[PDB]
């Protein structure tokens, strides 16, 4: 009876205690996506500088040769 | 002292002031500054002189010019009339027949003796060479000429005394000669006459109506010359004799068809070119030029006729005509004479000849002289075409140099392991990762998509800045120009008007390379990095004006001393580095090539060529195209500004030509630091010039090409020989297609493939000429040699007409002078098929020479007489004939061997030269003359000589004249060479060194010469000695200032006290020669013995009792014996008991003849036959001494004393790193088998496997020359050996005792020695 | 029978928490096989990106010098 | 032994509760994650297109060009390269083609 | 009272266990939501090969050509305004597109200086090459008769009239081209000039059926001397081919034909 609630309220504790654990990973694990997505965000701000550049590029070739 | 022949270009602005002088009239110059400035002190006197005032009292006041007077003077003078020269050349012409007839014998004694001689024997053959010399049209003249010739050469050499005038009157002509000057008298009624009743000569200088009254009452008239037209025209009497003579001797050998065109044919061909000349004066060279290309096209058309086969016939008969039709219309000609003045090149195009003759015939066209050079027509020829806009393509530019960069990777991707380790972005080059990372490099079929992206591979400095070991380059004695600061004062200071503020002291390379404080090559990399040459004071660059040439006039250029030696560094730079993944001569000829091989590299075959000229590019090359080019140069090496300094310099400089006696027009002392530009000067030169920056300019067409071959899909072959590129296609054909359309395919491709590669090229700003540029298919002429379907065409004229008893060998020694008739014999008689004319020709002219130095040497004084000094009794001709016929090894004058006509690699000197000696002897009734004739008496020679002459004698009179220059070489570098790098390698104890290193070479034994002589070359004192020569004519000896600086004593005495001792050594005879050696040779009969004992007692002290082994070979004509089998016979010496000999064989094939088979030689059959400078040095050194001697302890004791001089790396560490030809056409080689398997146990040995093989086919070859192909009743050889001249060779090593005992690590400076 | 009831209660409690944590163990799991699996050509994209964007920008420094 | 079960079913439900919390806030960061990450894709996808057109352009052209030299590149060019090291101008007098 | 605080605890419990559970759903949802929203992204990498390929070659492209010409190039209005100076093209290198340029070209109204117009001349004269015509000679009727004159020998012989009349013949019906490679041809074989000459007459096509041309002279004088031996009467039906190469008329009237 007593020895039994006692047993059962052990295993409910180290259970609850392993589920923390492993939501804490599970939250350290999920905080890694920073580092993996900022690059995403870079290459995709470069784009508009490089898009940039070639559309100069482009308006200074009619600048030099003659054309029609 | 003048030269005998000519070296300098034709100019006669000079001749304006002399004619001033005396009084005349004569416009030959175009600077009007000569028609009033003031005279010289020279030349101005002559209104003083008493002769030449008689001389001139009574012609008129007006001249001629000289251009339309010199054919005149070719055929109107002949000897007959009264000559101040009293031993006449004619006087001694009986002797020299003699002897051409005494060489018409032995030669054939020694013919026959060999095996060769001839099946068809004819009685008179004396006879008919004696009426040919006899009967020849140019004899008298050349005799009369070459009096001439020595009296103006006596009168230049004063010309500061009353012995500098000379007269001769001659029938209808008259000279006068006065110190560089000549005056030619000549009736008016030899000159053609123009329509208007003047003479065509004089109507470019005068009116009508002014020169009519000016001759009035006159039948003579004038002409100044300079003393080098008489030159020329000697040049060419000569010429024009050897010519006819080996026409007509030709003629005696095969009556049925020579090689040679004729001796009727070409008479009128000079006869054609003087009239065309007489006429149209210095301009009718025009006209002249085209006789080389019409030969070409003739011999093209001796083949298969094609449609386009007859188009560069059609061209150059068009073009001819065009030139004629122009050059006339002004000159106002005479119906009669417009018919006559059509027949050069109408005789040359209605010629009916075989190949072969009109290939000789090819050879004559400096036969009727050169042209008068201008300095303003020279500069604007090319000022017109370098200063002109250009059109460009940047997209071919940009393929370019793609090419460029994947033929850069490519080479050094098939060597030194694979790939160069990339250090650049991995991006920009999507395509080229995949072959990176498995170390692969891709074929051309594909390379079509990806070629943009080797733009994008970058590298470190794959080269290095080293490997320069011939510090010869920078000491050539060549041409630099003045600085900026004094350019005007390389002209006269009285053409000029005023004296120049600023005079120069030298101009000669070895003298400003002697007083070069600081050299080095770093250096110069250091000068050349930092743009030192765009300095205000080194921006000159001069030109001068070219040699003989037919053409209007072309120039080279010079530049000041730092700046040359940055292109000589740069050309040797990129000589090593690159220049090597653009292969330049590829010549093959494809027909006598084997299948399986051709077709391989092709991927039947057949192949077609085109020839475009590469000289013309020169001048069109611009910076917007090679820009890219020189970068990626500079970045391959470590350099920065190194490889663009003409195109930064050249621009900024003023273009003149240095002419002495003419400057550039409008030239005043106010206008001197800013002249101005105007016929003869300009400042924007944008092109090239000739002979710099060749290297690049050749790769940048390689190149070209190579970008023509990806884009149209065809394999393609370019050589480069000369001014010339050739560039062959070969197309590679299914089979099963005949043999008419397969070379019509051909022709096709190849002209798609020249309009491909003329669009791209003029696409980069070069233009090719469509009506100049011509495909041919089995003709191909390149270089030294031309094939008409691979058959060799012969040219011997080339050489043979060269030929003089006067040439330029060092104070005219005699040795010299035969020496060089014997290598022009050598080399003409390695072409054609004939024998007998170049020899009679070097026969006549040997004697000649021989009289010519003892009765008129300039060297010694008027009338001196070199045969009656030293004999004490008048030269017989016994004394000279037996004189010739010693062979010069053993102290003659003999330069003509016979066993030349077989080979020309020789293995033994000696043995050979005894065979000779002992085989002409044999001839005449004198056999007891061998012993004291080749005894002699030795000489005093150290052991410095014999390591550089290892097969020879130690006897005075086999010696030259090297020594003597290289002591006076020595001398000079003693008293001035404040270098202060030639210092260090030239100290005080240089000659104990050098002396004591090569005395141990010689201490081994047994003592190998050989040896030593190779491995001395890489010891510092080899160094010192290749630097040491340098000289090389003798003008240098006495103009030269610092050399004769060293008082003591002068060297014109000691010259003739030299020339005075050899002339007694030889022709003497039984007094200077020992007994002992006599008497020490008798009884041996065998030539090696007598070899081995005359290099046994010569020497003796520097050989005290250690044999010498290496030196002594056998005589091959004493070593073999030919039998001369036919197909029912069986070998008399075969069927008797071993008998080693090598088999000769007959194939039957005969794939090509032209024009018949009738010859053997006119066919042919299927046949057959980075590390540093001094590391190299060092590493070869250690390998060849270490192989030497191997069974001793002592190859590390002996390696370090030499490679401590060397390199910087110790022993143990470069322990880790460590032809004979033939003198005959190969043509008959392609028809014969040659077994020397049969031999046996060979007889190592004593048999020299490379010339038996050629023994064998010259055999062949000489034995049936003259005779019909299916006349040859013989089938096979057997050329047998006799043993008596053949031993074996044990296997021996080289035992050294001792050591050099002796310090070089005092050689610590850079350059040609050791280095860090 | 009450306390048997809620022993019962108590162990499909704990069953049912067990299944959730395994549960979450597989998509976190699910979660770095993706992110293993993504991250690689985005970055080679960026990088490819980056290098253009600095060749272009160098190509027009060299050209705005000529004006 | 009931103030002790009360304890821990109150520190149970006070652990499921944070529990919770903190997964409701990992919820909504992978959401703004989510959202924030696929936002500019299109923009990205649209101009990757134009850039490739303007650049294809850009090359076909530059075939049909055609360039004509001039007498100043060369001192233009040895200009620069004394002015790029030691970078005085070159000494007097002045070059060809000064400008 | 214990028993009954115990039920309402574990129901508590059991509830916020099943609040949990539906988080850990929602999570899951939002999970797998990301994973299926990155597939766009997942194929963006395959349309940037292509670009980063034309961009590296537009990049070595003009890089080259900047890099080739100078510091100082010029603009078009910069050398639109030089042109106006004289001819004198601008210093450095200026650039043109090859259709503008030739256009401009013909349209001879704004003074286009000569020199540039020579260099796209010379440019464009290339083009028109191909294998055929490469090399190819133009001949004319002058050249075609000066080629023909160099292989008969002496001067004045009949058939240097014959040779005339060929060229001008040949020269009337446009066949100069057939006409010098029939003579070359029959030159080739070994023949003789004058039979080359004669197979042309009798081979061409239009000599053929050809009536012989008619030249007025005032007297024998004009006719040369090699000729004089060569004189016929006129036939009522003279035929180029069969030998009467002309006919020389007099002026009183006198008629008299030449043939070889
Ligand atoms: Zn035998």
């Amino acid at each position: 009876s007593f020895e039994e609630v006692v047993q059962t309220l052990a295993s409910l504790a180290t259970v609850v205690q392993q589920q923390t654990i492993a939501s804490e990973s599970l939250e350290q694990r999920i905080t890694s996506l920073e580092n993996g997505l900022k690059p995403v965000y870079d290459m995709a701000k470069t784009i508009s500088s490089l898009n940039r550049v070639c559309a100069e590029m482009v308006a200074k070739y009619d600048l030099l040769v003659m054309t029609t | 002292y003048p030269d005998a022949r000519l070296s300098s270009p034709i100019v006669l602005d000079q001749c304006d002031l002399v004619t001033r002088a005396c009084g005349l009239y004569s416009s030959y110059s175009l600077n009007p500054q000569l028609r009033n400035c003031k005279l010289p002190k020279h030349i101005y006197r002559l209104k003083y002189d008493v002769t030449v005032t008689k001389f001139l009292s009574d012609v008129p006041v007006a001249t001629l010019p000289i251009d339309f007077i010199v054919p005149i003077l070719l055929k109107a003078l002949s000897g007959n009339g009264f000559c101040p020269v009293e031993p006449r050349c004619q006087q001694f012409l009986d002797e020299i027949i003699k002897y051409t007839m005494q060489d018409a014998l032995f030669l054939k004694y020694y013919l026959k003796n060999v095996g060769a001689q001839e099946d068809c024997v004819d009685d008179h053959f004396q006879e008919k060479i004696l009426s040919s010399i006899q009967g020849n049209e140019f004899l008298h003249q050349m005799f009369f000429w070459y009096d001439l010739a020595i009296l103006t050469r006596r009168g230049r050499l004063n010309r500061g005394n009353s012995r500098s005038t000379w007269f001769v009157h001659d029938d209808l002509i008259d000279i006068l000669g006065y110190g560089d000057y000549v005056f030619w008298k000549i009736p008016i009624s030899l000159l053609p006459l123009n329509t208007q009743g003047i003479p065509h000569a004089a109507m470019d200088w005068y009116q009508t109506s002014v020169f009519k009254e000016a001759v009035q009452g006159h039948t003579h008239i004038v002409s100044v010359s300079t003393a080098d037209v008489l030159i020329m025209c000697k040049d060419l009497i000569t010429c024009r004799f050897n010519t006819t003579l080996i026409s007509k001797i030709a003629e005696v050998e095969d009556p049925v068809c020579s090689d040679y065109p004729n001796f009727k044919i070409v008479s009128m061909l000079y006869q054609s070119g003087d009239y065309l000349l007489s006429i149209l004066g210095s301009d009718g060279y025009k006209i002249i030029k085209f006789l080389e290309p019409l030969c070409l096209a003739k011999i093209q058309l001796c083949s298969k006729y094609t449609e386009r086969k007859g188009r560069f016939l059609t061209q150059m008969h068009l073009a001819v005509n065009h030139t004629l039709e122009e050059i006339t219309e002004i000159r106002a000609l005479k119906p009669s004479q417009a018919h006559k003045i059509r027949e050069f090149h109408r005789t040359l195009i209605r010629l009916e000849m075989t190949p072969q003759q009109l290939c000789e015939l090819f050879s004559i066209q400096k036969h009727w002289g050169h042209p008068v050079l201008h300095s303003e027509t020279a500069i604007q020829k090319v000022k017109k075409h370098a200063t002109v806009l250009k059109a460009l393509r940047p997209i071919v530019i940009f393929e370019t140099y793609c090419v460029f960069k994947y033929s850069i990777a490519k080479h050094y991707f098939d060597s030194q392991g694979s790939w160069y380790s990339v250090t650049s972005d991995r991006n920009l080059t999507p395509g080229l990762n995949s072959y990176i990372k498995r170390n692969q490099f891709p074929p051309l079929p594909m390379i079509k998509e990806l070629l943009w992206e080797f733009y994008h591979l970058d590298h470190p400095p794959l080269f290095s800045t080293k490997i320069i070991s011939d510090l010869s380059i920078f000491i050539k004695d060549r041409a630099t120009a003045v600085e900026r600061t004094c350019w005007d004062a390389v002209f006269e200071p009285n053409v000029l008007g005023y004296n120049p503020p600023h005079k120069f002291s030298t101009k000669r390379v070895p003298e400003q390379f002697l007083e070069q404080e600081n050299f080095s090559i770093e250096n110069v990399l250091s000068y050349a990095q930092k743009l030192e040459y765009l300095l205000p004071q080194y921006r000159n660059f001069s030109f001068s004006l070219k040699e003989k040439e037919l053409n209007v006039g072309r120039t080279f250029g010079k530049l000041p001393y730092p700046t040359r030696n940055v292109q000589t560094l740069c050309e040797a730079l990129l000589a090593d580095g690159l220049a090597k993944a653009f292969p330049s001569n590829m010549m093959v000829v494809t027909e006598r090539e084997q299948k399986e091989s051709l077709l391989h590299q092709a991927s039947t075959v057949r192949g077609s060529s085109f020839v475009t000229d590469l000289e013309k590019y020169n001048l069109a090359f611009r910076y917007e195209f090679t820009a890219p080019f020189i970068e990626y140069c500079n970045r391959c090496y470590g350099v920065k500004n190194v490889f663009n300094w003409m195109h930064y310099t050249i621009p900024q400089c003023y273009m003149h030509v240095s002419d002495y006696y003419n400057p550039p027009h409008n030239l005043t002392l106010e206008n001197r630091n800013n002249p101005p530009e105007g016929p003869s000067s300009y400042r924007g030169h944008m092109g090239g010039i000739e002979g710099l920056q060749q290297k690049l300019w050749t790769s940048i067409s390689c190149a070209q090409i190579s970008l023509v071959e990806i884009k149209t899909g065809f394999k393609l072959r370019s050589a480069v020989m000369g001014d010339n590129q050739c560039i062959t296609v070969l197309s590679v054909f299914p089979l099963e297609t005949d043999a008419d359309e397969q070379e019509q395919s051909a022709e096709d491709n190849a002209a798609r493939v020249a309009a491909s590669l003329a669009k791209v090229t003029s696409a980069c700003g070069i233009f090719l000429k469509p009506d100049e540029t011509f495909v041919h298919s089995g003709f191909i002429y390149f270089g030294k040699k031309q094939y008409l379907n691979g058959v060799q065409l012969p040219q011997s004229l080339k050489t043979a007409t060269r030929m003089a008893p006067l040439s330029d060998a060092i104070f005219d020694d005699l040795q010299g002078t035969l020496a060089s008739i014997g290598t022009a014999f050598e080399r003409s008689i390695s072409e054609t098929r004939h024998i007998f004319p170049c020899r009679i020709t070097a026969a006549f002219h040997t004697f000649f020479s021989v009289r010519i130095l003892q009765y008129h040497h300039l060297g010694f004084n008027k009338g001196f007489d070199l045969g009656q000094l030293t004999l004490g009794k008048p030269l017989d001709f016994g004394t000279i004939s037996l004189a010739l016929a010693v062979p010069q090894v053993l102290g003659g004058l003999s330069f003509l061997n016979p066993e030349k006509c077989f080979y020309r690699n020789l293995g033994d000197p000696v043995t050979s030269g005894l065979f000779q000696l002992k085989t002409y002897l044999r001839m005449i009734e004198m056999d007891d003359l061998f012993l004291p004739l080749i005894a002699k008496n030795p000489g005093n020679c150290t052991a410095i000589d014999f390591v550089l002459n290892p097969s020879g004698l130690n006897v005075p009179g086999s010696q030259d004249l090297t020594s003597f220059l290289r002591q006076i070489v020595r001398r000079t570098i003693t008293l001035s060479a404040k270098n202060k790098l030639i210092n260090t390698l030239f100290h005080a104890s240089a000659d104990f060194e050098d002396e004591m290193v090569c005395k141990w070479l010689l201490s081994s034994t047994p003592v190998m010469s050989r040896f030593a002589a190779d491995i001395f070359s890489r010891t510092p004192s080899g160094k010192r000695l290749q630097i040491l020569g340098y000289l090389e004519g003798t003008r240098t000896l006495l103009a030269s200032k610092i050399i004769n600086n060293n008082t003591e004593t002068p060297v014109l005495d000691r010259l003739r006290k030299i020339t005075l001792q050899r002339w007694s050594l030889w022709f003497s005879y039984l007094d200077h020669c020992d007994n002992i050696l006599a008497e020490a040779l008798t009884q041996i009969t065998c030539t090696v013995d007598l070899a081995q004992i005359l290099r046994e007692y010569s020497w003796a002290h520097i050989l005290e009792g250690r044999p010498l082994i290496g030196a002594t070979l056998p005589c091959m004509i004493e070593q073999f014996k030919v039998v001369w089998l036919k197909p029912y016979e069986q070998c008399p010496q075969c069927s008797n008991a071993g008998k080693p000999f090598v088999s000769v064989a007959v194939k039957k094939h005969i794939v090509s003849a032209w024009p018949n088979a009738s010859r053997i030689s006119w066919t042919i059959g299927d046949g057959i036959p980075c590390p540093s400078a001094a590391l190299r040095e060092a590493i070869e050194l250690a390998s060849r001494l270490t192989w030497v001697t191997q069974g001793s302890s002592n190859s590390d004791l002996l390696i370090k004393p030499f490679l401590e001089a060397r390199v910087n790396l110790s022993v143990q560490e470069i322990l880790q790193m460590t032809s004979f030809m033939a003198n005959r056409m190969s043509n008959s080689a392609t028809r014969l088998i040659v077994s020397t398997n049969t031999l046996g146990e060979f007889s190592d040995s004593n048999i020299i496997f490379q010339n038996v093989i050629n023994y064998a086919v010259a055999l062949f070859d000489i034995k049936f020359r003259n005779t019909e192909a299916t006349d040859i009743q013989y089938n096979r050889a057997h050329l047998h050996l006799t043993k008596c001249c053949t031993r074996e060779v044990p296997a021996q090593y080289l035992t050294y005792t001792s050591t050099l005992d002796l310090d070089l690590t005092r050689y610590r400076e850079n350059e040609l020695i050791y280095d860090n």
